[PDB]
């Protein structure tokens, strides 16, 4: 899976 | 077609998310019927923020970052690049 981050 | 934007960094930050895989290149796919490695991608953006004033949308996929081409980029790789400047980030977007 994808991942995210905050930035 | 591709574009630049300038985004300078709020003490909240650049006000959005980059969403995208974790591994290193992978299986082509085109966005806007051009190819492309996988790319990162942007998946929010805080209204009103530093992104959203300077025109980047939910959706944009990430071109390069600060100079550097990312395509079929890690996430690391390109986080890491998103923080290189103390305030200041470049980016190459296309808009879907």
């Amino acid at each position: 899976d994808d991942i995210s981050t905050v930035v | 077609s591709p574009r630049v934007v300038r985004i300078v960094k709020s003490e909240s930050g650049y006000g959005f998310n980059v969403r995208g895989q974790v591994s290193e290149g992978g299986q082509l796919r085109s966005i806007n019927g051009e190819l492309y490695a996988p790319l990162q991608h942007v998946s929010a953006v805080l209204p009103g923020g530093a992104a959203d004033r300077a025109g980047v949308r939910k959706g944009d996929r990430i071109l390069e970052v600060n100079g550097v081409n990312v395509e079929g980029a890690t996430h690391k790789q390109v986080v890491d690049l998103i923080r290189a400047g103390e305030k200041e980030l470049i980016l190459t977007v296309l808009s879907v």
